[PDB]
């Protein structure tokens, strides 16, 4: 049963279909596939941006299919849809209402996790108290910690 | 009491003196500095109040 | 090819699938590779401005083609936006909303890395005091000092 | 750099001798380049007066050098 779409040009050709039933579009120009690799290398940018499993670079000839996915199951009705957006221009169309709603809510999830593993403050400052309110402190007079 | 060598009760007490005249004496005379001078200490030909 | 574009053929191409350049425009140009180079001038001086990780490659024997801007992997799905938007007056165009959504999202994930490092509080005043909390400081006035 | 800013504002200026009104990516630029320009320029001429005759000297310094200004302590 394949919802997976493994090998991202199985998602590309999804989106064909999504945006005609035909598959007929107006007029394209090729090297997409840099824009699907650079989606998902902007996605986890220094550590910093949403996770999605991939590698800054990847590459077999084309960038796109260099990585099959290394995404969740939930994670494909992301990517595709964030993609339909993405791939929309240079088919000279713009994504739907259904496509861009999904599209937000999809990255989120793949960050859903993620936010609340970033959310925990840091412990105390470089000045803290510990008075007499505890027998071993662990040294009196704290700082972080001793 | 004090060591045999009269050279040597010096030096056994000179230890402890060591962090009287570094640490101690130091931080005696900014007491004085404060009541009988100004509070502040340490800024040099500044003419701003 | 690759999510990594460092060399200048590639570049052109990439602006290109963006701007949806099929030569049915009132004209075609070379003009993408320049005009990269002029927006990360600007944006590399008097104030800077976004930090793309580009390198300077002014002033050098290639047409422009053969010149190697040194983005970054994340940087290149920021950039084409940008660069589809400026040439597209040129041939009587203007970009779509999803291009310059993705130009300005784009462009602060870029500079979102910079402006994190850029964050700490300047030195302490000219008067701070030097405490009595303090342990052997062996200072008095903490001015531009510490 | 500044060759970058100027000549989209310079695109917008000679837009009415072509009878014309320079379009929306014009403009933005225009104006993000006008910024950019005076952007370092107006940080480094944010200054404030300084001290009047009004202002004293202070006896709470070390190394007082006289007490209370007129434009001299």
């Amino acid at each position: 049963t394949k919802g997976d779409l493994v090998r991202a040009a199985l998602r590309k050709l999804g989106v064909a279909s999504d945006a005609t039933l035909t598959d007929v579009e107006p007029q394209s120009m090729q090297d997409a596939v840099d824009d699907l690799e650079a989606m998902m290398a902007e996605w986890y940018q220094d550590g910093k941006g949403i996770i999605t499993g991939y590698v800054f670079s990847d590459d077999e000839n084309p960038p796109a299919e260099g990585d099959d996915h290394g995404l969740r199951s939930s994670a494909v009705s992301a990517v595709f849809h964030n993609l339909a957006c993405r791939i929309a221009p240079d088919y000279a169309l713009e994504a739907t209402a259904k496509i861009i709603a999904t599209a937000k809510y999809g990255k989120e999830l793949l960050y859903k996790q993620t936010a609340i593993s970033r959310a925990k403050r840091a412990p105390y400052p470089s000045r803290m108290p510990t008075g007499s309110g505890n027998s071993f402190p662990n040294l009196n007079e704290w700082h972080y910690f001793p | 009491e004090n060591r045999l060598e009269s050279i040597l009760s010096r030096f056994d007490a000179d230890w402890t003196a060591s962090d009287e005249a570094r640490r101690e004496a130091k931080n005696d005379l900014f007491f004085s500095r404060v009541s009988q001078w100004d509070d502040w200490l340490s800024q040099y030909t500044t003419l701003q109040y």
